[PDB]
């Protein structure tokens, strides 16, 4: 019952792996249902062809803006942005989705997968989904992102899409 | 502007 879509990730036009996720629609469905409308790209945008614009190791890794990829823009299947469902999921560990916000209720296209436990974002991040596989992929991606977050090289979502 | 911090 649960939505899984998927990243096939390239770095620098090189494809490098693939990388599933489950959409725990069974908490979160608004905030699920996005990502997956907007994984399989079926509204006319979303993650095909997307980078990865902020990637900060031992930390996260942030994407999901296909209109202006620097960290500005993106938008929801709901228009703009939209309300912060609820904070029912906590950032357990490595693996986990998350959506990237504004402040509170802010809430777009742009998420982040986590690469290590980060219960301080635990009440302020709508967590609504986790790598199920392909974890090994994200690892990788990872010596490509500095400490500010600024990529050495181009991490992009080759294709994207549901398969179950 | 959005995104979380470490």
């Amino acid at each position: 019952v649960n939505p899984t879509v998927f990243f096939d990730i390239a770095v620098d036009g090189e494809p490098l792996g693939r990388v599933s996720f489950e959409l725990f629609a069974d908490k979160v469905p608004k905030t699920a249902e996005n990502f997956r409308a907007l994984s399989t790209g079926e509204k006319g945008f979303g993650y095909k062809g997307s980078c990865f614009h902020r990637i900060i190791p031992g930390f996260m890794c942030q994407g999901g803006d296909f209109t202006r990829h620097n960290g500005t823009g993106g938008k929801s299947i709901y228009g703009e942005k939209f309300e912060d469902e609820n904070f029912i999921l906590k950032h357990t560990g490595p693996g986990i989705l998350s959506m990237a916000n504004a402040g509170p209720n802010t809430n777009g296209s742009q998420f982040f997968i986590c690469t290590a436990k980060t219960e301080w974002l635990d009440g302020k991040h709508v967590v609504f989904g986790k790598v199920k596989e392909g974890m090994n992929i994200v690892e990788a991606m990872e010596r490509f992102g500095s400490r500010n977050g600024k990529t050495s090289k181009k991490i992009t979502i080759a294709d994207c899409g549901q398969l179950e | 502007h959005a995104g979380p911090i470490a």
